[PDB]
């Protein structure tokens, strides 16, 4: 979905697009999305453009562009989202983390997680490396 | 004597005989 941005880079995606708009229609060229994203500091090279107005005529809308923006931004956030989410279970921030420590702190998140899951969760894999945790998670 | 002699070696016998013997995909990255 589209909820995934905050509203600052959505006020952010509009101040470019209307920037660079022709008429105020919404449009813009197939040159004009290469520099609408080299103005923020992106710069992918030309592959990268080249797919997405595939997945999306000449004529690139704000929806489009938006849709396209989320899509760029989400795969390097759901690759880095797991990271800061193992930094509350050990203490220095390393990646190592106790298995003492590991059976209050993920009874208690909210998920209405009982004590069975997490003891199928963890002998289904002392402390544990970070990259193993991604290696157990995502399965 | 022999009758405690068994009785320790029974003991020590049991004692070693004694000391010889899921979530769902979209629930995974909820948790994460």
């Amino acid at each position: 979905m589209a909820d995934q941005l905050t509203e600052e880079q959505i006020a952010e995606f509009k101040e470019a697009f209307s920037l660079f708009d022709k008429d105020g229609d919404g449009t813009i060229t197939t040159k004009a999305l290469g520099t609408v994203m080299r103005s923020l500091g992106q710069n992918p090279t030309e592959a990268e453009l080249q797919d997405m107005i595939n997945e999306v005529n000449g004529t690139i809308d704000f929806p489009a562009f938006l849709t396209m923006m989320a899509r760029k931004m989400k795969d390097t956030d759901s690759e880095e989202e797991i990271r800061e989410a193992f930094r509350v279970f050990d203490k220095d921030g390393n990646g190592y983390i106790s298995a003492a420590a590991l059976r209050h702190v993920m009874t208690n998140l909210g998920e209405k997680l009982t004590d069975e899951e997490v003891d199928e969760m963890i002998r289904e894999a002392g402390q544990v490396n970070y990259e193993a945790f991604v290696q157990m998670m995502t399965a | 004597x022999x009758x405690x002699x068994x009785x320790x070696x029974x003991x020590x016998x049991x004692x070693x005989x004694x000391x010889x013997x899921l979530l769902s995909k979209q629930r995974r990255r909820a948790v994460v």
